[PDB]
């Protein structure tokens, strides 16, 4: 992974060395380029993951992690390369270098080989979102949302720290292969008890479980869209996958573990679904449906099955595409009316048919509509529920409808109806927002033809 | 006849947006399947056979299709 | 065998055609609704002709022609099944919904 | 032309609607006057019913007690 | 979408049809019934003896 | 925007009652808080919780779609009584009968359905009489092992 | 003779059938007089900032963005904990999760017992 | 564009139930205000109406003379 | 009730509200236009029963029990005309009505291809923009001492004025587009 | 039932075209002789609505009322199956007399129109196929299962007899 | 030019999937699985050329 | 082409066109239209096709493993050849999900082969199938997520004692 | 299909409907007559003239602007107005 | 109709219950009773693709019947005659079961008459 983290650190002076004017293009061209590299990570096994140091692995899992990371960046610097161009040099080349340098920190987060690395990396994700969210945010009350979702990421991390350092201490090492190789079971007692909590509780923090999800419906919102899609597209991603690697070394103990915080969610998810059927700002509406897809993510994985595995990994690269669009829908749309109600600009589809049509492909992949790659991560994981037990599929079915009245809800006040009469600044299409959409879209309906590369570790 | 001018939002620009999108995909999608095609038709593929005594092949000669082999 | 699965499946692409013909348009089409009307007409006759040959004979077949999944052990593919049902549903869905065609082009002409 | 507009009066009809709505309605009752010659049973009665208490007691096997 | 749709035989799953095309087709031949039960051989597992 | 001409907290001596109605622009009247439960609503009015179907569509409004002039203070859960959501429109019949008359209509269906099914209806003939002991060979039975065969004689 | 309207949470009174709307006093008359120039007042300043033809933009609604601020952030500052809202949370609030809960712990250990003493059919049952 | 309406004159209260409806408020005490007006409902080519029974027997006539020229055709055609 | 200019219902209104739902309703309930014109014949007879009164507490409640048996005797499904609210094509050709405001943000290219009719938009634009100043100086002072109170619009004083607020009604868009 | 039922629609969908988008059927009437291959087309679907014999829908719907009574059933399912029937009938009769039959109502400016190729070819297409697709598809198919035939005479005439009450 | 909607929308698909099916989709083995066809007694087959024996003489009823 | 052995298929009876009537079946014209309008010119572009591929010809191979001693026979905590039985262990799980594939497929085959005697005609492709599931579920099944070579052996020694409880409560 | 209307022809048919009433006379009756001042009619009369309207026109007029309809050039400015005429 | 008269809102101890019947054995009062026979051959009846509702007594008529249709494409209407004969064997095939409910009838009515005639003598 010496292959794509030299190329961000020489990103970095390619950043800080380009005129006042030619900042978004090189960053832009050159960052196209390394994704386009970045292809070179799905040489992988059935059998084997594919190792390249004593630092650095990737297996079927890390790697469409990887991929959607290195691509959304460039999406990022176009999304973003607007609303600041109002802002100064220096301070434009620093938002640049923090995306940068955010970039480089997750790609080494994703491939770590031992799991205090990861934990490290995984804090030291904190500070180029945090500076982003405090500095960059439109919003008075921005600085209760960073505080939150710092000090969230921190009382669950630190408990984590100590978990991992006493494994260590106690069997001897941290990496994936060797704990693949030196698994021990867990009896159920007390010391084993707080040992899964500690080591669950700062995943259950930042994917978030339902309870501890305070954190989401203000950060997502007050924060500018780089900030909001790192962290509806990445974090939470990054919270599932240190999850599933810690999830191995807990058995069997989750087995009678686990029946509350799954239940937590299996009524959360509902409700919170319940709560975009009352809410007047679109942002939050986006986040709590980035909720309720971590909520099936977070049931998905506590039961370890392998098809709940499969429906995890695909819904989440699907629901971290979809939130990514639809934070950019509602980011143009807030560009064009300059306020984030929902109930004000109306009859959008008479004025922008194109955006319109972006609405209708995004709110259709929203609501898992087959044979994209969400409908099947969310099959997936309800075959496998269904295998866990009967009558939870009644707690998924209610929620068949529940999303699905309000995505299309989200499309109709925003785009069917008579038109507001005193808003007359909705200017036409512009062609780089048209151009983020369409590169937000189209790999996924190219991935709905071949989707057996993120299906996950054991496909 | 009385012909009235439909007021209609601007389609200039979303016209110009899918024509040259569809101008920039085609312009390496003719190419690459002219180059597929081509592949398929004069190289072709690969027949299987079984390993001769004494003989180790290399890891791409494991695979089929001369676009996977390379 | 070689008449019928090729029929079928060239139903099937004939009436799929016409969505790429429009999603690769740069003018303004010269009466589309007329071009999709003989498109439903010729997917009615050549889905009618393989309806005739089941009548006269009594095959029906299953064709997985495209292996799309192989997810642990359960595989999925595009899987086309010609049975009495299907024989005897589409040519008459083609037919209602060519008369749609014609209806819908004569009603909706002020849209 | 078309049909021009008429103000409180019957509209003005061609001779290819009247002629067609004839010729329809004649194959109809042609047809159904046909299909009542030809066939006559599905709707009329097909097969004799017979009756269940009038079958003798010698072929239904019961002895005579 | 060229170099995804050309992958090199990925993960082996093709590779493994293939060998299973082999071995029915041993077992088919040698009267072996189909799958055994066991994944291991029974004869080098020690069982603790109670 | 400024910090008065936003909700606070719940009034309670006339004169911030006054203030409250002046900011929201209704009578001093007209304006009814919610009562200080502790729930969170503030100094938000009480509006007659009627859907935007009940006002006429015949009066010329700024927002047509949702009946809604311009600074016209909203109700508190306008979202729920939009022209697409939950109405109030009154009903040719009440709604106490509606309800009962549905209820006794399926539950009578209901019940004449349960005492059709213990009730059945039939043809008065025999069963029918299949071949080769009730068709044990074709029903999937094992042919090494021979079951009691049945005989089905003439009538 | 006929059968009076009963309203109810869901189906509102007629307007021509209340008593309230056949009164003549004078107070009433004060009354839509005041809220009829109020509203005359609002509608004058909306058509004021609306015909503009210098303004291209986004007329503010102040009761839009009141709505908006009542709904989402001055709902805590208001909220006093006592015994109403208590028990409100309380029978909400976990009230759901323990029923669920232990409707599950109970499913899942029929279904366990069931599978241990090889009872329930899984023969077929490969995919899990 | 511009249609010329017909005559005034010709919508007359009597050819109708009209008149009926009419004499029978003369024979309570009072009269019809808009017998002109739907006068032309009833006048012209929308009188005389048919019944269901006639509706139900359209194109029996030559229906059933088709019906007995074919079947003695295919009758004298066995032979 | 609800009333742009008026703030109140008179009787007189009441009265003829309450008679022209009860002939809309008559008109449902009897479908045949004899039998319509005979009720309604009969409904007017009824009315001009009580026309002649002197007492207004006595026509108070008789219009009270008037349109309580109007209430009782209603068509549950009223017949509703298309264009009104509540009809089949009530509000259709509405999401077809595009604002004018938006031809502002063609593109010159597709602006060239209509070259007179966006010559007389410049000048009905032109126009606005030299009508605004004096229309609002006519509403400032017309207007009173606490606002308007009807919600009536002053109408062209002055010779060469137009009337004030006006572009938005003129320029509203075609019921068929 | 696809094709009388689209012919149905299709006819109705003329009508309201051809009536400026009035609806109602308290507006209309006397359109028997105004439009005639409408009103050919109209008491032909109709008829295949009823269970009328030799039309498509008595090689259907006829059919499953005779095996509606001679199978182990439950009696208040068959009970409201006839029930049904009859109520099909009378509403079928009912849009007959309304739209049809009786007298004119809608507004003076008389717009009735339909010699329009189109709609004249498409209507008469649909009518072909509700005359002889039912008796093509009744004699065509294969022999699945084993039709009822011996069977009283007074369960034979009974969706006749339902359908002319 | 009066026959292009015949030829180049049916043709030249009939030829690509005729190709597809006859040198793609059915070498590999069971992606199309054709039913076994109606065999009566007295009927003869092209494979084999074994006539069937015709079946038992019919105890008549009318 | 495909090994006969591996997916099995019984031969074909098609019966002769016996005709009794005078009127001509016009699906013999259209196939015999298919033939002379489609037929020939697939054949020859695949013939030129064919000789296209037969001057450049080149070979692929299957790829072979060798065995190694299994998870049984390792040191626990000796990670250098206990990672080489669990390699193999898991190349076998995925050789032998494609036989339940294999076995899948015939089944289906089968019936859709023999339509609607299905219930007579397949005794062996259901037996071969339930035998083969039943095997499956007493080797891999209820694993978990996260399953290992030891897993596995664990299952099946466990298997085993029960085996010989039962055997020992039968004696 | 809808054919389109002119005013002279929307004054027309209003004065046709207007002259089949038996409560008002063909004589006197013009395009500036006002109902009650200068024809002699009934409020009655008025709310009944303007439904027959509605009935004609085939669209409703709501009550408001229905009392304000008083003489037959001001229906004809209603109507104008509603139809977009003078296209 | 009556027959559920007869068994509901009578007395049901004299009429059959259809789920069991009949409840008492063939060998009653018939001497020498026929077996009805079989036409077509398992093998030849199996390799005709029947259903298996269809499978009953008249199979023969049936096999005839679909080779008629198979040959005399494409006149669908051609020999209807062998499909009036299939429908005339069902027919009888009917007969013969209603000609069982009666004789099961008839049996349990003189059942009930034995009984009455112990009741009234002993
Ligand atoms: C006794 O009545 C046997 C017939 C079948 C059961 C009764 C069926 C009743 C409904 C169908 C006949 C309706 C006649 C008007």
């Amino acid at each position: 992974m010496l292959k794509y983290i030299i190329p961000t650190m020489m990103l970095m002076p390619l950043t800080w060395l380009s005129k006042n004017s030619m900042i978004w293009i090189n960053t832009t061209l050159h960052s196209l380029l390394i994704s386009l590299t970045s292809l070179l990570l799905l040489n992988q096994f059935g059998d084997n993951s594919l190792n390249f140091s004593l630092t650095f692995f990737s297996d079927s899992l890390s790697t469409p992690l990887l991929i959607l990371t290195m691509w959304l960046l460039p999406l990022m610097l176009m999304a973003s390369q607007h609303h600041l161009s109002k802002e100064n040099l220096a301070r434009k080349k620093l938002f640049i270098s923090m995306l940068i340098l955010l970039q480089l920190f997750l790609i080494m987060t994703f491939t770590a080989t031992e799991l205090i690395f990861f934990y490290i990396m995984f804090e030291a994700t904190l500070v180029p979102t945090l500076i982003i969210i405090t500095r960059w945010g439109n919003q008075t009350e921005r600085l209760n949302a960073g505080l939150y979702f710092l000090f969230y990421t921190l009382a669950g991390s630190l408990p984590l720290l100590v978990a991992l350092i006493y494994i260590q201490n106690t069997m001897g090492s941290l990496n994936f292969l060797i704990l693949q190789y030196w698994v021990q079971p867990m009896p159920n007692s007390w010391s084993n008890t707080f040992m899964w909590l500690a080591c669950m509780m700062a995943f259950m923090v930042k994917m978030p479980l339902y309870g501890l999800h305070l954190w989401l419906p203000k950060a997502h919102v007050e924060a500018p869209i780089a900030g909001s899609m790192v962290l509806a597209a990445i974090l939470l991603k990054l919270g599932g996958y240190g999850m599933m690697r810690i999830t191995l070394l807990l058995n069997p103990i989750t087995d009678f573990m686990a029946y509350p915080f799954i239940m937590l969610s299996l009524w959360g998810m509902i409700m919170t679904s319940s709560i975009c059927l009352r809410q007047t700002d679109l942002k939050s509406l986006i986040a709590y449906s980035s909720v309720s897809h971590m909520a099936l993510v977070i049931v998905a994985i506590l039961i370890q099955t392998p098809w709940s595995y499969m429906g995890a990994t695909a819904l989440m690269i699907a629901h971290g595409l979809t939130s990514s669009m639809l934070f950019c829908l509602a980011n143009s749309n807030y560009e064009r009316v300059h306020s984030r109600t929902m109930i004000l600009a109306r009859g959008l589809q008479t004025l922008l048919p194109l955006m319109a049509a972006w609405w209708l492909l995004a709110s259709l992949t929203n609501l898992a509509l087959p044979p994209s790659i969400n409908l099947i991560g969310e099959l997936f994981v309800v075959m496998s529920t269904f295998s866990w037990s009967n009558i939870t599929i009644i707690l998924m079915g209610l929620n068949m409808v529940i999303t699905a009245l309000y995505s299309l809800y989200m499309l109709i006040t925003t785009q069917r109806g008579k038109h507001t009469h005193h808003i007359n600044n909705i200017l036409p299409s512009f062609t780089r927002e048209n151009a983020l959409m369409s590169l937000h879209m189209l790999p996924l309906l190219l991935l709905s033809l071949n989707p057996k590369i993120i299906l996950g570790p054991l496909y | 006849g009385k012909r009235l001018f439909i007021i209609k939002p601007s389609g200039f620009y979303d016209k110009r947006f899918l024509k040259l999108l569809r101008f920039y995909i085609l312009l390496t999608g003719i190419p690459v399947v002219i180059g597929i095609t081509l592949i398929n038709v004069f190289i072709g593929e690969a027949e299987l056979a079984e390993i001769p005594e004494g003989y180790v092949p290399e890891h791409w000669e494991y695979f089929k299709h001369p676009i996977s082999r390379w | 065998m070689n008449l019928f699965s090729s029929l079928t499946l060239v139903t099937l692409i004939l009436l799929t055609m016409p969505i790429a013909a429009i999603n690769f348009n740069t003018h303004k089409f010269t009466n589309y609704p007329l071009y999709v009307k003989t498109t439903i007409s010729c997917a009615f006759i050549t889905s009618m002709i393989p309806t005739m040959m089941f009548i006269h004979t009594g095959q029906e077949m299953i064709i997985s022609n495209w292996h799309w999944l192989t997810i642990q052990t359960l595989k999925l593919s595009l899987s086309f099944k010609m049975d009495f049902f299907s024989m005897m549903f589409v040519p008459v869905a083609l037919f209602v919904t060519w008369s749609i065609m014609e209806f819908s082009m004569w009603y909706m002409h002020s849209d | 032309a078309h049909i021009e507009p008429r103000y409180r009066q019957f509209p003005q009809l061609t001779r290819s609607q009247v002629i067609q709505a004839e010729f329809f309605s004649a194959t109809m009752w042609f047809w159904i006057l046909w299909r009542f010659w030809h066939d006559s049973d599905a709707v009329l009665g097909h097969f004799p019913y017979p009756d269940p208490s009038q079958w003798t007691d010698e072929e239904l096997g019961i002895p005579p007690d | 979408s060229t170099f995804v749709a050309y992958l090199p035989d990925y993960r082996m799953q093709e590779w493994a049809r293939r060998e299973a095309e082999r071995l029915v087709k041993y077992r088919e031949a040698h009267g072996l019934p189909l799958m055994e039960s066991n994944c291991f051989d029974p004869s080098k597992i020690q069982l603790p003896e109670d | 925007i400024t910090k008065d001409m936003l909700p606070g907290p719940y009034p309670k001596t006339p004169e911030e009652r006054a203030a409250a109605a002046k900011k929201y622009n209704m009578r001093v009247e007209d304006y009814e808080p919610y009562p200080d439960d502790g729930m969170g609503y503030g100094d938000y009015p009480k509006l007659p919780d009627r859907s935007q179907q009940e006002r006429d569509p015949w009066y010329d409004w700024d927002h047509p779609d949702l009946r809604l002039n311009w600074g016209e203070p909203m109700h508190w859960d306008l979202d729920m009584y939009i022209r697409n959501r939950v109405d109030t429109s009154p009903t040719p019949v009440n709604w106490n009968l509606m309800c009962k008359h549905l209820f006794g209509f399926v539950a009578f269906m209901l019940f004449m359905f349960w005492v059709g099914e213990t009730y059945p209806t039939y043809q008065p003939v025999g069963p029918k009489q299949y071949p080769y002991n009730n068709l044990y060979l074709e029903r999937g039975g094992d042919p090494n092992k021979e079951p009691e065969p049945v005989v089905h004689y003439e009538i | 003779s006929f059968p009076k309207y009963e309203p109810s949470r869901l189906a509102s009174l007629p307007t021509t059938l209340d008593p309230a709307e056949y009164d003549i006093s004078s107070e009433t008359r004060k009354a839509q007089a005041e809220r009829l120039a109020i509203r005359s007042r609002l509608k004058r300043e909306y058509q004021l900032q609306y015909n503009d033809p210098s303004r291209r933009g986004v007329v503010e609604d102040p009761a839009l963005i009141r709505w908006t601020c009542a709904r989402s952030a001055n709902v805590y500052p208001n909220f006093r904990p006592n015994t109403k809202t208590s028990l409100l949370g309380a029978l909400f609030g976990i009230g759901p999760l323990i029923f669920w809960y232990y409707v599950f712990k109970t499913d899942r250990d029929r279904k366990e017992k069931l599978i241990q003493e090889g009872k329930l059919d899984r023969t077929f049952n490969i995919s899990y | 564009s511009k249609m010329e309406l017909p005559d005034y004159k010709q919508w007359k209260i009597e050819g109708t139930p009209l008149e009926t409806v009419q004499e029978k408020l003369a024979a309570r005490g009072l009269r019809d205000p808009w017998g002109r007006n739907e006068a032309w409902r009833y006048m012209g080519g929308f009188a005389n109406n048919v019944s269901f029974v006639g509706a139900l027997l359209k194109g029996f006539k030559w229906g059933f003379a088709a019906f007995v020229v074919a079947v003695g055709a295919e009758y004298y055609l066995e032979s | 009730a609800f009333l742009p200019s008026a703030a109140y219902l008179t009787h007189q209104q009441k009265v003829l509200q309450l008679y022209k739902r009860a002939l809309r309703h008559l008109e449902s309930r009897c479908v045949h236009r004899d039998k319509y014109r005979y009720f309604a014949c009969l409904l007017r007879a009824r009315f001009d029963e009580h026309k002649n009164e002197k007492d207004m507490v006595k026509a108070t409640q008789l219009l009270r029990e008037a349109e309580k048996e109007f209430w009782h005797g209603q068509h549950p499904q009223p017949y509703i005309f298309p264009e009104s609210p509540g009809g089949t094509s009530y509000e259709r050709y509405e999401c077809y009505k595009v604002p004018e405001w938006c031809l502002d943000d063609w593109h010159p290219s597709e602006k060239a291809m209509y070259p007179d009719y966006f010559a007389k938009r410049e000048q009905w634009k032109k126009l606005r923009r030299e009508s605004w100043e004096r229309e609002v100086k006519q509403l400032q002072e017309e207007t009173p001492v606490g606002g308007p109170r009807t919600e009536a619009l002053p109408p062209a004083r002055k010779q060469g004025d137009l009337p004030p607020l006006w572009w938005h009604i003129v320029t509203r868009p075609r019921e068929r587009p | 039932h696809a094709f009388f039922k689209a012919m149905l629609f299709m006819c109705s969908g003329s009508i309201i075209h051809s009536l400026n988008d009035e609806q109602d059927i308290r507006k209309m009437g006397g359109l028997f002789k105004a439009m005639p291959f409408t009103t050919t087309a109209l008491i032909i679907g109709s008829l295949a609505l009823t269970g009328m014999p030799f039309l498509t829908g008595f090689y259907s719907k006829d059919l499953i009322i005779e095996s509606a009574n001679t199978s182990y059933t439950n009696a208040w399912a068959l009970l409201m199956t006839l029930v049904a029937t009859s109520f099909t009938a009378i509403y079928s009769t009912r849009i007959i007399f309304f739209a049809l039959l009786g007298q004119p109502r809608f507004p003076t400016l008389i717009n009735i129109n339909e010699n329009n190729p189109f709609l004249i070819n498409s209507i008469k297409r649909l009518l072909i196929g509700s005359l002889f697709a039912g008796f093509i598809i009744s004699n065509n198919i294969p022999p699945m299962t084993i039709p009822q035939m011996t069977m009283p005479h007074y369960l034979k005439m009974t969706a006749l007899t339902v359908t002319i009450l | 030019r009066h026959s292009i909607f015949a030829f180049t929308h049916v043709l030249i698909p009939v030829w690509i999937i005729h190709y597809y099916l006859k040198y793609h989709v059915t070498t590999k083995p069971y992606t199309i699985v054709e039913k076994k066809p109606r065999i009566f007694p007295g009927d003869t087959i092209l494979e084999t050329g074994e006539v069937i024996p015709p079946m038992k003489e019919f105890p008549d009823q009318h | 082409s495909w090994d006969k052995d591996v997916y099995p298929e019984p031969p074909r009876r098609t019966p002769a066109p016996s005709p009794q009537t005078s009127l001509p079946n016009p699906i013999t014209y259209l196939t015999k239209a298919f033939d002379l309008l489609v037929d020939r010119p697939v054949t020859l572009v695949r013939e030129f096709i064919e000789r296209q591929h037969a001057k450049n010809k080149y070979y692929y191979y299957h790829r072979e493993f060798r065995r190694v001693p299994d998870i049984t026979e390792c040191h626990e905590k000796d990670v250098l050849c206990m990672f080489e039985a669990e390699m193999q262990w898991k190349r076998d799980y995925k050789v032998d999900q494609e036989i339940v594939n294999i076995i899948q497929e015939r089944l289906k085959a089968c019936q859709q082969r023999e339509g609607e005697s299905h219930r007579q005609n397949c005794a062996k492709e259901l037996q071969q199938f339930t035998q083969v599931v039943k095997a499956y579920q007493d080797r891999y099944h209820d694993l978990g997520a996260h399953y290992s070579a030891r897993k596995c052996l664990a299952k099946q020694k466990q298997r085993m004692l029960a085996e010989r409880k039962a055997t020992k409560e039968a004696a | 299909d809808a054919p389109p209307l002119t005013l002279e022809g929307i004054k027309d048919r209003v004065l046709y409907v207007l002259k089949l009433y038996d409560k008002i006379d063909p004589e006197k009756l013009s395009v500036n007559s006002h109902f009650m001042k200068d024809l002699g009619l009934d409020s009655l009369d008025q709310v009944e003239i303007i439904m027959a309207m509605e009935d004609e026109f085939g669209f409703e007029i709501p009550d408001i602007d229905a009392e304000k309809l008083m003489c037959p050039q001001e229906i004809v400015d209603y109507i104008a107005d509603k139809k977009d005429v003078y296209e | 109709g009556a027959h559920l008269a007869r068994r509901y809102l009578g007395d049901a101890s004299v009429e059959p219950e259809p789920l069991r019947m009949p409840t008492f054995p063939p060998d009653y009062g018939f001497p020498e009773r026929k077996e009805r026979e079989m036409v077509a051959t398992q093998q030849e009846m199996n390799d005709a693709q029947l259903v298996l509702q269809q499978r009953d007594y008249c199979a023969h008529y049936l096999i005839r019947f679909l080779k008629c249709k198979r040959d005399s494409f494409p006149n669908f209407l051609a020999c209807k005659h062998e499909q009036h004969d299939w429908d005339y064997c069902e027919h009888l095939d009917y007969v013969k079961r209603m000609k069982e409910f009666e004789r099961e009838r008839r049996l349990l009515q003189r059942k009930k008459r034995r009984e009455q005639r112990e009741a009234d003598m002993a």
